[PDB]
RNA sequence: UUGGCGGAAAGGCCUUGGGUGCUUGCUGGCGAAUUGCAAUGUCAUUUUGCGUGGGGAUAAAUCAUUUGUAUACGACUUAGA
RNA sequence: GCCCUGAAAAUGGAUGGCGCUCAAGCGUGUUACCUAUACUCUACCGUCAGGGUUGAUAUGAUGCCCUGACGAGUAGGCAGGCGUGGAGGUCAGUGACGAAGCCUAGACCGUAAGGUCGGGUCGAACGGCCUCUAGUGCAGAUCUUGGUGGUAGUAGCAAAUA
RNA sequence: GGAAUACUGCCAGCUGGGACUGAGGACUGCGACGUAAGUCAAGGAUGCUGGCAUAAUGGUUAUAUGCCGCCCGUCUUGAAA
RNA sequence: GAAAUUGUUGAAAGGGAAGGGCAUUUGAUCAGACAUGG
């Protein structure tokens, strides 16, 4: 023979891990993040874009509009860390928004007429809400950069 | 924060401007030092033309063409000062060096360029008043450079050509300041004025 | 096809190349200690090639694996091969160099049988 | 809409270093408008990167990036220390690079 | 396109007149998604070759030979339609 | 006290260099900051120590397992291993359908000595494991023998009339 | 005469940002919160989502860049000499 | 049919030696993957 068979060998036998303690508690935003909040999309296909937060869905994201006839976005996920939430901000009583979750978004293109549907209604709130405001609306569908001179830290948005 | 750096060179003192200039480089601004020859060392003219003649006596004694260079010329005199703070041997020294110009009196492009100046390096901002210093060109002219009469006849020219210009731009800037006392007190003028413009 | 074991960290890859093999062709790359008096490399002075210690050691529960997990096992024939046939997750074969490649096919035809891992197939093999 | 930025300028100065021993293990960035350690809190965690060009092109660009975050503030005058996935070449040591505003916790 | 001005490396600058694209100075009508919650999404100007269509121009230097104001050898200075 | 005089050497030169004058110099004080193979916590290698466990209970009892601490090293001692020629035993071991050998900025294993594989070349033998044995491991000795370089197309190939 | 504040110190007072690590692998221990069944951050990481295919990623190698590195062997208090 | 040393081909580098160490850029090369209804 080639090698020596070993004199041991091991066990396939592949063990279960120890009961693990770690249990899902659930997120607290920070403070700047109430809905109805102007955001800035800092990352991603919308970056730059100023829009409007809505609902913090179950699987930490935040619901975003926009809105579409305004500028472009969908109602659509995006995550809090890659957002910086303004101090300008609409109100959102009258946006009902609750069928909106994680299933919602389900990957189960074409583009759904239930989507474009529900886009319409929710974004005719936001619309109305946001044209009292004089200019508003005009900021809302112009993109954010910074200038020369501009420093993030102490810039206040 | 700028692409670059137009340095009027006047009233610095060469080792203190050196040492700003030198690191400006190693970060990555282009450089760009004018009027050389206007340039400022503390303490008087004797010390420095007797130190300048202690660097004048170095060479290599079997062959001076190889040992130390004396440059003359005011430009080369503070780019000796600088280059002995930059690790050029190296090939990031190379390139930082490669990164920086310098000029006695202002030639051309620069002819119309904003020069800046450099606070920390400003003699009349360093030097307490009372001490003797000494004008680079002056200098220079005592240990052999054979240009000073040129730059100063071509400067006088470009002085005056400048004058006129300036001339030009501040009889505008009037216009401009007396076009706008229209639009000084309208509503978007107090508009603005809310935000802080 | 293989155990769990913990990613196989290697703690220093490279070779150590026995001091100034590099220089002399006389020299060979296999290592040997210094045994000079003024040596840098044996009074270890800033600069030199690191020299060959036991805080390198490789972790035991990942020591002497490969890429896909098993050890490996040198193969020389089917009664060879056989050795490793409950051991299928733990071992892998290796087909000696000096096996005829007629009998490659039959030891690489008991092994996907016996779903036992080959590390050198397409070895002794015509197209 | 010139402008399309929404990074703040920086520069690659050094790696960690003492007088005559380096570690290209940390990097050290100037980062534009801040001069005091105070400051450089705000920008430790933001995402670093570092862009430049190539002749191959790999998923159709001969664009390619070096992804790092700051992570400490450096001296007393703003500069930062950066580690980046791989290393900066510091060939790059006078070069541009990206401080992003993510993760914001703005 | 009408006038000028600029030689320190001017190689840029002022100026006349219209033409043309845009114009967020202001008021409307549309579009954007599904790039799926960030990763990869502005293309910069160097060179060098080729592909076209227009304008354009139609040489020298070296070896060899020759001189001796030159020359160790190269080199240098001559001359040859 | 600081400053000036007293203060003269041979290549051109040294507060390390630039350069610095309300210093970037001298005296003193207060904060902040940079950085060692050291200090703190953690993973892994090893060494030492203490301890648990073959009760029927498949494959390591010189074994599995738990815990703590420690790691500089010439001359030098001991230990555990790597490689070589030949010997007894054993894999009813590899092999002309290609042994051994050689080449290979190809691959894998070992902290290492080393081992393994692919491809190319080759052509008659050779290997693993347990033991036995020694004419057993080289970079040096103005070492031995042989082979080969730079020097170098170089010194030179000019006495004796042509 | 009534205070405040600085300085110093204690809190088994509350809390924001950033960094590196995630060894271990059924249960067994000491606890905590609950009236409770139960739950927990209590003897070492989990959950959710996405990305990679003539690709992500890693190995080697050549080169470049930053810092660093004198010729070994030897006798010697002392060798790059 | 090894090495020293050599010709040719091919890639590469080279401002007073070359070679080495840690790190990464770029280029070349090499990998481990393996199984899910048609």
């Amino acid at each position: 023979s080639a090698q020596k068979a070993p004199k041991w060998y091991p066990s396939e036998d592949v063990a279960a891990l120890k009961k693990t303690r770690k249990a899902a508690r659930p997120q607290k935003l920070r403070a700047s993040l109430v809905p109805g909040t102007v955001l800035i999309l800092l990352a991603g296909r919308f970056r730059g874009k100023r829009v409007v937060y809505l609902k913090h869905l179950e699987d930490n994201t935040l619901l975003i509009s926009g809105p579409f006839k305004v500028n472009g976005v969908p109602l659509r996920r995006v995550n809090a860390r890659y957002v910086i939430a303004t101090s300008t901000k609409v109100s959102v009583e009258g946006v009902n928004v609750e069928k909106f979750n994680v299933e919602y978004f389900a990957k189960e293109k074409e583009i759904k007429a239930e989507r474009v549907e529900d886009q319409k209604v929710v974004d005719k709130a936001l619309i109305a809400e946001i044209k009292k405001t004089p200019l508003l609306k005009q900021y809302l569908s112009a993109s954010f950069s910074l200038k020369n001179g501009d420093k993030p830290h102490m810039l206040k948005f | 924060v700028e692409p670059v750096v137009v340095i009027d060179g006047k009233g610095h003192l060469v080792g203190r401007l050196a040492s700003v200039v030198a690191k400006q480089l190693l970060n990555g601004q282009k450089i760009v030092v004018v009027r050389a020859e206007e340039l400022n060392i503390s303490g008087e003219f004797f010390r420095n033309k007797l130190k300048y003649h202690d660097f004048l006596r170095k060479a290599t004694a079997f062959n001076k063409t190889r040992g130390p260079f004396h440059f003359r010329a005011p430009s080369r005199i503070f780019y000796k000062a600088l280059r002995g703070m930059v690790s050029h041997k190296t090939a990031r020294g190379k390139a930082a060096l490669e990164r920086l110009k310098v000029f006695e009196g202002i030639p051309p492009p620069y002819d119309k360029k904003k020069r800046v100046v450099v606070p920390q390096a400003l003699r009349v901002l360093r030097l307490k008043p009372g001490r003797k210093y000494t004008t680079l060109g002056k200098l220079s002219t005592s240990v052999g450079w054979k240009y000073e009469d040129v730059v100063a006849k071509l400067e006088a020219k470009r002085k005056v050509s400048s004058a006129e210009y300036y001339a030009k731009k501040r009889a505008f800037t009037k216009k401009v300041a007396s076009a706008n006392a229209t639009a000084a007190e309208s509503d978007v003028a107090k508009q603005l004025a809310a935000l802080g413009y | 096809a293989s155990l769990p074991h913990p990613k196989i960290v290697k703690k220093h890859t490279k070779k150590f190349k026995r001091h100034h093999s590099d220089r002399y062709h006389r020299v060979a790359e296999n290592w040997r200690k210094q045994k000079g008096i003024d040596s840098v490399v044996r009074r270890r002075f800033r600069g030199n090639i690191s020299q060959p210690k036991i805080g390198y050691g490789s972790n035991k529960k990942t020591k002497f694996l490969s890429p896909s997990g098993h050890k490996t096992f040198l193969v020389a024939n089917v009664k060879d091969l056989e050795t490793l046939t409950m051991h299928t997750k733990t071992y892998a074969a290796e087909i000696a160099h000096n096996i005829s490649a007629k009998n490659r096919v039959v030891i690489l035809a008991r092994a996907k049988a016996l779903g036992i891992k080959v590390t050198n197939p397409k070895g002794r093999l015509a197209l | 809409a010139e402008s399309h930025r929404l990074y703040v300028k920086g520069k690659h100065l050094s790696y960690q270093r003492s007088k005559r021993v380096n570690n290209p293990n940390v990097s050290l960035i100037k980062i534009e408008g801040v001069a005091t350690p105070q400051d450089a809190q705000f920008y430790l965690g933001k995402r670093i990167a570092y862009v430049y060009r190539a002749s191959k092109e790999v998923r159709g660009s001969k664009i390619r990036v070096m992804w790092g975050k700051v992570t400490r503030t450096h001296g007393n005058s703003g500069v930062v220390r950066a580690t980046f996935r791989n290393n900066l070449p510091a060939k790059t040591f006078g070069a541009s690079v990206r401080i992003f505003l993510y993760p914001s916790n703005i």
